[PDB]
């Protein structure tokens, strides 16, 4: 059980205590995703005022 | 009402339980996958006890204690006795035993086998894994049938100075059924059985394993003289206690029981600190079967725990019943014990 | 998501319309001339939802009454409340539609529908943040129902990203006027399974036996049906009208409610059931009512099928820890009757201001599988005249051919069939 | 020093941060005025708790913190609440319409019309750091803008300030307070696609504390009131070290070299003792080992699980009170001779400690008591995948019928996306085996 690191202040102080030893997408591809997303849907809409449209 | 699930369909004990449920009619049975449930008689591998005690409204028991595989498995329970202070390697009520692979103790295996070829002494040891046993003095040979297979199997000293039931002059095993319920009372089931073989033990030729596999199913196939001395080699402990008294002038409670209930308790006390459900948000109950041997001195001798465990035909309905009421009736109330409570108190 | 822009159409939405505004005012603590004279600042803190706010603090519903004839709506005009409903809103034609789902679709109700919306666009263009509309109606009937799914269709093309929520009464022959509602009942279903977001099924069926059996009136008026439709109203549309956590806006709620987009059709259920009593109440007592079939507004059968989900809203003074425990006290031993592959499909709020004359009340939003028997009904009624043809006459005279009953008919049975295909998954 | 941006996103983010900002203004002698009178380097420095506030010429002390909610009544309540002053308006962003308890529509549609206007705002209190270190992000797991627009605001965060750390507060779903049945999607949608994105997670199972709230604090029905004021004593406890003055987690990098040695498992379990009441008469004051013997009781931790069928790849405890690390050490000599922890073989079987004299503060009028020591326990074991568990269980219930699918797809979303996510967490799910568990 060995203490090491131990360092102290005036608010407080701490350590280590051992016991045993050891036995991403850029902005254009975001973007590409977001419109993506977007014109479905607007597809999506499209063929909703298409089949009220009819 | 209170409610429960059946995920193990193959149980023989917990399909009496559940039938007893049903029969005071405030238990109700919910489909295997219904989470509304009060108890679960879960399945034996891969339990999900991650799921459980997440039910707004409801107490979760089920029937089996999580980590509990440390002691029903072979490999396992050799580890836990020798690297367990509680237990040690100082263990003088179980064999001498190694586990090998096909980490591996093959190396100090070979160490205690030198000084019982040096010594002379009965050099006899047994191989199994948690059909695949073999018997022999030759190490030799034990160490080629475990590479031969491929799982991990454990040596173990082979008791050459068994107790024999005369007439006869045959082997046998006692079999306890122990119940652990969610606040960890110990409950020894006071009617255990006898697996006796039918077949004269014989030291001569450890390969014919009818007389020195008291199992009850090689018995009831491989040997011819199934049924002979008792009703499908099972000796009871009213007969069995008999018999010690007019051979040995003893009983069972003082020549052999008395270190069962010590075995019992000292592997349950040593891991209860790692499975306990005293402070968790779901409690475990569990029926252990244990598998004890008997030397010629009374000696008794732990050869494994299971953790899933059939009982005796005629013990169904009496333990089944104790389970209900100990096990499940303590959480859930209902609208001469058959059960000894395991508890010692030594100030020291 | 503030504002909701309130439509009712044809006599009977016109009528449990006016008898809604009646009730929630008075909660809100708005008076017929449309001052607030309230105590509690619970009142005004989403007032906003239904209601805008004019000169001198005055407070005019955001409503739009509409009819193929003016008998009603004179009526309501006359009624208590009659004075608070802006005077342009009120939108109405001379002809009527004569019980008739195609006069008030394609012939009579096309020659008003545009000056509804006229009104429509009035009122959403002020809105700050619309969410959608709720309309009150009838299916029996030929305004309400030919011309109240028309004006749906025609929101959803100038809105078809706001929620269109809908209180529809269900013909019953046991409280009938002609012998062709099942027609104009199975024709505005179809166009209801595809053009709402969730419509609350209140089947007159069951009003009329909740006012013979349970509130013993031995002669049910539509007004004694009234008062229950307008106290199952006022508490669906708690969670909207009051600070809340649960279910606050139209669509949180359709998300919660609705698995399948199809499958929109709720069953509500309301309790202490009251007529025209002082009884304190118990949760365990509200808890166990508004579960009962007794109490639901749909004349089905729960115990038939299967709760895909369920709002439960209790109102008034009580213990949030004992309705939390009745609530799962209900769902625990009646597990069998709540599908298992969605978790936890009982959502339940509170709110701390009761109804008129009540202590405690709850309501119930329920998504059943045994609304089911509610449409197979309608089928079979429909199916016993339409296979003689019967009646057809005066529909095909407004230009409508066999053609498209037949097509009405064949999407209510798959109704039915989807909500069978959930029962038993 | 080197500052640290908080951001606050969703009901759950941004109450949560009132309750933190509550607590860090008490603990550092700040007034809701803003005025810090014992602060003598009036209109700058450089102190510990300068990495969570800012300095005007007035002596305006300004937390340096981002609420962002697609509707507007809940920030709304903080520009008009105690702490209005605290905050400068364009700190406080609102959109107009929510998210609807849906991940796609808090992601793809809304958040795509908000997410510039966010960046840009952030960016303002990027440039009055002098060296940022990164950011610390409150949301909810459940949410749909909590988990929706936040997954995209940490995936710009990363393009944005590719060298900065990014710490999550996440808050986990329950049932008992949850708003919304499609949570649990909402949850493995965030988590998948945030999961690169972030370097350490600490997440709150509501049920947990709504346990603790019910059995410590005797409360019969908890509110998120009484939810929040306790989750912020956990933060405040976990934040402590980079507000004052120290040598254990100084840093946003030091976290993930303590605690997260394999990226992918980065969601350290938090345990906090001793919670106790306030209206407790009469309470006798719990000793050094009694507060770190209860670290290892599921009791109090920050969710429910069972660390004994686990292992452990890192420890860290944080005390505040009177503690000195004799009786810690004689405390953990103790325990470790009566509980069961085991670390993978991999890593020492130690503990990295940490104590500030100052005991917890507690808000007047609050629930908690004030105690002469606490301790916070940071422990990375694989015993925290039984939540993930419980959460994939409850999405695959679901998705196996496609219910409330629809939702999503009409939002933009496509189904694909679903599987995808939930392919993420089955690898998570064995990624925690694999290092927690031995062959049987
Ligand atoms: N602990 C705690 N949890 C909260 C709080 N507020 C909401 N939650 C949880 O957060 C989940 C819902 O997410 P919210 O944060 O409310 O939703 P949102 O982030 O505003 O996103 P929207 O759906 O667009 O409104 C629920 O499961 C709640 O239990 C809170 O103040 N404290
Ligand atoms: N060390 C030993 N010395 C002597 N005999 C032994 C022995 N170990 C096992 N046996 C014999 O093996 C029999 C049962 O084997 P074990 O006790 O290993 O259960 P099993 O695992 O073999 C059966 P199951 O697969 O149904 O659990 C005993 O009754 C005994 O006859
Ligand atoms: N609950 C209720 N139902 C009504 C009322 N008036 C009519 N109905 C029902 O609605 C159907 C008739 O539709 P109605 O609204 O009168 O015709 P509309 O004016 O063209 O919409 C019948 O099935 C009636 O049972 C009423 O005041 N209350
Ligand atoms: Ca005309
Ligand atoms: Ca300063
Ligand atoms: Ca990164
Ligand atoms: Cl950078
Ligand atoms: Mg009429
Ligand atoms: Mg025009
Ligand atoms: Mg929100």
């Amino acid at each position: 059980m060995e203490v090491i690191e131990l360092n102290k202040c005036t608010s407080g102080q701490s350590f280590e205590v051992i016991l045993k030893p050891p036995s991403d997408p850029s902005l254009e591809e975001i973007q590409k995703k977001l419109e993506a997303a977007e014109e479905r849907r607007k597809y999506q809409e499209a063929e909703l005022l298409k089949h009220l449209a009819e | 009402m209170y409610t429960f699930v059946v995920r193990d369909e193959n149980s023989s004990v917990y399909a009496e339980v559940s039938r007893l449920l049903l029969a005071t009619g405030q238990w109700k049975r919910l489909r295997k996958d219904n989470p509304r449930f009060n108890l679960m008689l879960g399945e034996r591998n891969r339990l999900p006890f991650g799921r459980l005690g997440h039910e707004p409204g409801l107490v979760q028991l089920v029937n089996y204690y999580r980590g509990a595989d440390k002691l029903c498995r072979k490999a396992s329970l050799v580890k836990l006795i020798k690297t367990s202070p509680e237990l040690s390697e100082s263990c003088t009520w179980f064999p001498e035993s190694y586990v090998i692979y096909p980490t591996d103790e093959r190396e100090v295996f070979l160490a205690a086998y030198n000084r019982r070829r040096e010594g002379r002494e009965g050099n006899v040891w047994i191989a199994k894994s948690s059909e695949g046993i073999l018997i022999s003095s030759e190490a030799s040979e034990l160490l080629d049938f475990i590479d031969e297979q491929g799982q991990v199997h454990v040596i173990q000293k082979y008791l050459e100075k068994p107790l024999l039931l005369e007439p006869g002059h045959r082997k046998f095993d006692i079999r306890s059924w122990v119940l652990v319920d969610h606040l960890y009372n110990i409950y020894l089931y006071r009617e255990g059985v006898l697996r006796t073989s039918s077949e004269p033990y014989n030291s001569a030729n450890f390969q014919d394993k009818t007389c020195h596999l008291t199992n009850h199913c090689i018995q009831k196939e491989y040997s011819k003289n199934y049924g002979r001395y008792e009703e499908g080699n099972e000796m009871f402990f009213e007969e069995f206690n008999q018999y010690l008294m007019d051979a040995l002038n003893t009983t069972l409670e003082n020549s052999i029981l008395l270190q069962i209930k010590h075995i019992i308790r000292s592997c349950l006390m040593c891991i209860e600190p790692a499975i306990s459900t005293k402070h968790l948000h779901y409690q475990s109950f569990q029926l252990f079967g244990f598998d004890f041997m008997v030397d010629e001195e009374l000696k008794v001798w732990l050869i494994e725990v299971n953790g899933a465990p059939a009982c005796a035909q005629k013990l169904y309905a009496e333990l089944c019943q104790g389970i209900v009421d100990v096990a499940i009736s303590s959480v859930f109330p209902l609208a001469t014990s058959i059960f000894i409570k395991l508890h010692h108190h030594h100030h020291h | 998501m503030r504002e909701i822009v309130h439509i009712q159409a044809g006599q009977c939405g016109n009528q449990i319309g006016a008898k809604f505004w009646e009730v929630i005012s008075d909660e809100h603590g708005i008076d017929p001339t449309g001052s607030y004279h309230g105590d509690s600042d619970l009142q005004l803190e989403r007032i906003n939802v239904y209601y805008n706010e004019a000169t001198g603090n005055k407070y005019v519903p955001r409503a739009i009454l509409v009819d193929l004839e003016p008998g009603t709506m004179d009526s309501v005009r006359s009624g208590p409340f009659g004075q608070i409903f802006r005077p342009d809103n009120f939108v109405f034609g001379q002809s009527g539609a004569g019980n008739n789902w195609a006069k008030g679709h394609y012939t009579e109700g096309a020659e008003l529908v545009d000056s509804v919306l006229d009104v429509v666009r009035k009122e959403s263009e002020s809105c700050d943040c619309l969410q959608g509309f709720q309309l009150t109606h009838s299916l029996g009937g030929g305004t309400g129902s030919g011309m109240g799914t028309l004006l749906i269709s025609k929101i959803r093309e100038e809105y078809p990203d706001r929620i269109m929520n809908t209180f529809s009464v269900m013909p019953s022959p046991k409280v009938s006027d002609t012998v062709v509602e099942p027609y104009n009942a199975t024709l505005s279903v179809h166009q209801l399974v595809e053009n709402t977001d969730e419509t609350y099924c209140i089947d007159n069926e069951a009003l009329y036996d909740i006012c013979f059996r349970t509130l013993k009136l031995t002669t049910p008026t539509y007004g004694d049906l009234n008062h229950l439709v307008s106290a199952t109203m006022s508490g669906v549309t708690t969670c909207l009208r009051f600070p809340g956590q649960l279910n606050a806006d139209l669509r949180k709620l359709a998300v919660n409610m609705v698995p399948f987009p199809r499958l929109h059709f709720f069953m509500p259920g309301f309790a202490p059931l009251t007529s025209r009593q002082y009884r304190a109440l118990t949760v365990p007592e509200l808890t166990q009512q508004m579960f009962d079939s007794k109490n639901m507004m749909a004349a089905c059968d729960p115990r038939h099928g299967r709760y895909l989900t369920v709002a439960a809203i209790f109102r008034g003074r009580m213990s949030m820890k004992e309705v939390d425990e009745q609530m799962l006290n209900v769902q625990n031993k009646n597990s069998s009757y709540f599908v298992e592959w969605i978790p936890n499909n009982v959502k339940t709020a509170v709110c701390d201001i009761p109804p008129r004359g009540l202590k405690m009340s709850a309501t119930f939003i329920g998504n059943s599988t045994a609304i089911q028997e509610l449409f197979k009904r309608i089928s079979e009624q429909f199916t016993a005249m339409f296979r003689r043809k019967a009646f057809l006459h005066w529909y095909t005279g407004e230009g409508m051919d066999e053609m498209e009953f037949t097509e009405a008919e064949s999407n209510m049975n798959d109704l039915v069939s989807e909500y069978q295909q959930y029962q038993d998954a | 020093m080197r500052e640290c941006i908080s951001i606050h996103v969703g009901q759950a983010g941004v109450q949560i941060g009132n309750a933190c900002w509550e607590l860090y203004c008490l603990e550092h002698g700040i007034q809701p005025d803003g005025q810090m009178p014992s602060d003598k380097t009036i209109g700058g420095g450089d102190d510990s708790f300068n990495t969570f506030f800012s300095e005007t010429g007035a002596g305006k002390h300004v937390p340096r913190a981002v609420f962002v909610d697609l509707e507007p009544t809940v920030i709304d309540e903080v520009r008009t609440g105690t702490y209005r002053q605290l905050f400068h308006p364009e700190q406080l962003i609102t959109g107009k319409e929510d998210a609807a308890n849906n991940y796609a529509r808090g992601h793809y549609t809304i958040g795509k019309e908000i997410i510039d206007l966010v960046l840009d705002r952030i960016r303002k209190l990027a440039d009055q750091c002098t060296g940022l270190q990164g950011f610390l992000v409150f949301h909810s797991f459940g949410g749909g803008t909590g988990s929706g627009f936040t997954s995209l605001l940490m995936e710009r965060l990363s393009v944005d300030y590719g060298k900065k750390s990014k710490l999550e507060f996440s808050i986990y779903p329950a049932p008992q307070v949850s708003t919304a049945v499609v949570e649990p999607y909402n949850s493995i949608l965030t988590t998948h696609t945030t999961l690169e994105h972030s370097d350490c997670a600490f997440m709150v199972d509501n049920e947990a504390i709504y346990d603790i709230c019910r059995r410590n604090l005797d409360i019969e029905r908890p509110t998120y009131t009484n939810l929040n004021r306790l989750i912020s004593q956990i933060v405040s406890s976990i934040t402590a070290s980079l507000r004052f003055d120290g040598a254990l987690n100084v840093d946003l990098t030091e976290f993930q070299t303590n605690l997260v040695p394999y990226p992918r498992i980065h969601f350290p379990l938090a345990t906090y003792a001793p919670v106790i009441s306030a209206e407790k008469a009469y309470h006798e004051q719990l000793s050094v080992a009694e507060i770190t013997n209860a670290c290892f009781e599921p009791a109090n931790q920050m969710v429910k699980c069972d660390p004994r069928h686990g292992k452990y790849m890192a420890c860290c405890l944080l005390y505040r009170g009177d503690v000195v690390p004799k009786d810690v050490n004689a405390a953990i000599a103790t325990i470790k001779t009566k509980r069961s922890i085991q670390f993978v073989d991999w890593c020492p079987t130690g503990f990295k400690v940490g104590i500030n004299y100052q005991p917890p503060t507690v808000v007047p009028g609050g629930d908690l008591a004030k105690v002469q020591r606490a301790v916070c326990m940071l422990s990375n074991t694989t015993a925290i995948a039984e939540a993930w568990a419980r959460l994939d269980h409850k999405f695959d219930l679901m998705y196996a019928k496609r219910a409330f699918v629809h939702w999503y797809v009409g939002e933009g979303m496509e189904e694909g996306e679903f599987s995808e996510a939930r392919e993420d967490m089955a690898a998570l799910e064995k990624d925690y085996e694999e290092v927690g568990v031995d062959s049987v």
